């Protein structure tokens, strides 16, 4: 499709503002300790009269206030960042956010001068949480996860690929209903609110660069061209510095299907340097490569091997054991949900308990990319690929929801 | 079902003053809370949606806020065209619920 | 695999002894030995430390002490769970091949798990599996099978070989095979001693 669908606005801001910030949280031994970290960097001039503030609230309650002025530690040779400033704010007994409990703090970011006059305020919501891969496993606080997920693309059969609270809502609630805990953002960034309810109601997110050029041949073909290093290089770096601050945020997706080419390894090095916070994924060329922190490969069966030349899918439970992997692998599409599906989804699950670096997956997929026509009569009905005399199609292709495209599940 | 009650049932104002219309919802329903006007003899006109977010051709003058349970419509600077009945209502489930209305009249 | 003479398996715990510095010597003496007079065979390729002894400092010690003197090949033990830190395998015995049997302390995973447990990466190979006892050997394909499918899965040694059976003599000088207690022997195992593939007089099963 196309056009402009997401939306417009405008914005106002002052001349000396805050042009970005962030913020991270680091956790003691046991998470009975943290410290919120926040950088801020700002634009305009600079005068020793400004200073920041960030302020951390649980509700009415404030937990935690920082205030300074601009000017960084030394870096290097040359010195520091005038133009930044990072807090650091202890918080004691942290209530910690997660899938099960999205417990959430607000953040208040003020550029104000000493004075006490407020030049202008940005905020976030805050969740206390770490993720990391230690020893072949995945923990989130902690604990290991065991992903119960899903890939859901942006679709809705009257709107096309327009969104909207009251849709974003339901799938949550669906999803949530339904025993799901994390969504993959197949395959490119959301709309913002996305990550916000996310956030909020509490799912795991992996977000999802947009770059697949599934259709080439290789398929590595761009991906692996320094001409097009940059053109990637902004689909990753521009998610991350937008979506950083988000705690449902807890993996980062290179893209997909885009085989594997010496741009990802770039990419991916370059998210690890400035965001190392969460693990990197990426499935092309092969589900192992040396551009993935998991094992992500997609419809790899349970038990039966599928050795396909170049890029094999072994049996899952196999393939953690091959000599020298020791990644915890979670599968970013199986169980392909298409029609009358799902035969076999036991096996799964049963796999996924007995071995615990096999640590869920991600099903395939969440609505039915359905959409809707009219016929002789003004009547509504389901239509797919090539029903708009659209040339070449997939048919029913687009069709592999759990849900209808209304909701309605199978 | 979710119950919605607002208040105060009426509010009289003289054009030019700002007011406050108040809803509550028996439990959370995030922010799924829209505003309704509904005047004689004429279908009802949607004012604010998801508790907060503007819609063309509304007058700048109304705002809603909330989250949760508790919401507000303002309207800032009453006119005469905005006498008549405010309605909340919530699609946070099903079935869709009204709140009993606020009749706002000149003073 | 030459294996020390080495089994205190009666012990209660079975570590008891071979946790036991009073011990280390004899048990020294079981090892060092059989490596001074073993070690210029090619056939041999695996040491081994004994059998079904539990898990002791002696092992440790005695582990190292192979490794140090004939680095030529590697050294198994499977006492004490079999994937401690005196074996360069992991060696279990009658593991399964897909259901687990965990038993606290000294858990069977099945083979397949048992590879990729968390920072594991030593090869499998059961030291003892397929309990060959009269009429046995169900199942013996599904090792076969994994086996082949997974690399790190190199085999194993089936238990084993002869029936441990002897011969006696009727009435009539008639000769038949005896077993556990026939001997009026106390207290016994009986038939416990007959899990070959072949029986006593090498005819096989």
């Amino acid at each position: 499709m196309s056009g402009i669908f997401r939306d417009v606005s405008l914005l106002h801001k002052p001349t000396t503002q805050i042009s970005d910030f962030h913020v991270a949280t680091r956790f003691n031994d046991d998470f009975s300790r943290a410290v919120l970290e926040a950088e801020v960097q700002m634009c305009g001039e600079l005068r020793d009269y400004l200073r920041v503030t960030v302020s951390l609230w649980q509700g009415e309650t404030q937990v935690a206030s920082g205030t300074a002025p601009f000017g960084g530690e030394i870096i290097d040779e040359r010195g520091g960042y005038a133009d930044r400033v990072t807090l650091r704010l202890n918080v004691e007994n942290p209530k910690l956010w997660s899938a099960e409990i999205p417990n959430l703090y607000r953040a208040v970011v003020e550029l104000h001068t000493a004075d006490g006059t407020l030049i202008e305020a940005e905020a976030c919501d805050v969740g206390f949480r770490e993720v990391r891969i230690e020893n072949g496993l995945l923990l989130l606080n902690g604990k290991p996860l065991l992903i119960r997920g899903v890939n859901r693309h942006e679709h809705h059969p009257l709107h096309g690929q327009v969104m909207d609270e009251q849709t974003m809502v339901q799938d949550i609630l669906l999803m949530k209903q339904n025993n799901f805990n994390a969504v993959r953002c197949s395959h490119y960034p959301n709309h913002p609110l996305w990550y916000t309810l996310c956030d909020r109601y509490g799912l795991y997110v992996v977000d999802e660069a947009n770059i697949e050029t599934h259709g080439m041949v290789p398929m590595n073909r761009l991906t692996d061209d320094p001409r097009w290093l940059p053109a990637m290089s902004e689909r990753v770096t521009r998610m991350v510095q937008r979506d950083r601050n988000h705690p449902s945020v807890i993996i980062w997706s290179l893209g997909n299907e885009s085989g594997h080419g010496a741009n990802h390894d770039a990419l991916y090095r370059w998210i690890k340097s400035v965001d190392p916070s969460r693990p990197v994924q990426y499935e092309g060329g092969g589900a192992d490569t040396t551009a993935t922190d998991i094992i992500c490969p997609m419809y790899a069966r349970v038990d039966e091997d599928q050795p396909f030349p170049a890029v094999p899918k072994w049996s899952i439970k196999k393939w953690l054991s091959l000599p020298g992997e020791t990644r915890p692998l979670i599968l970013c599409e199986y169980a392909h949900a298409m029609g009358n599906s799902l035969g076999g989804f036991a096996k799964y699950w049963q796999a996924f308990r007995q071995y615990p670096r096999l640590q869920g997956g991600f099903v395939w997929d969440w609505v039915d990319q359905s959409l809707i026509k009219y016929d002789e009569n003004g009547n509504p009905w389901s239509a797919y690929g090539g029903d708009f005399g659209d040339t070449p199609n997939d048919r029913q292709f687009c069709m592999n929801g759990l849900v209808f495209a209304d909701r309605t599940p199978h | 079902d979710i119950v919605l009650t607002q208040s105060p049932a009426t509010l009289s104002v003289t054009p030019g003053n700002s007011v406050s219309l108040s809803c509550r919802a028996s439990q959370s329903i995030g922010n799924d809370l829209h505003w309704y006007q509904q005047k004689s003899h004429e279908s009802p006109r949607l004012l604010i949606k998801y508790a907060s977010q503007s819609i063309s051709g509304i007058p700048s003058r109304f705002s809603g806020s909330g989250s949760g349970t508790d919401f507000t419509l303002s309207i800032n600077s009453v006119e005469t065209e905005d006498f008549g009945m405010y309605f909340c209502q919530q699609s946070n489930s099903w079935p869709y619920t009204f709140g009993g209305g606020t009749k706002l009249e000149i003073k």
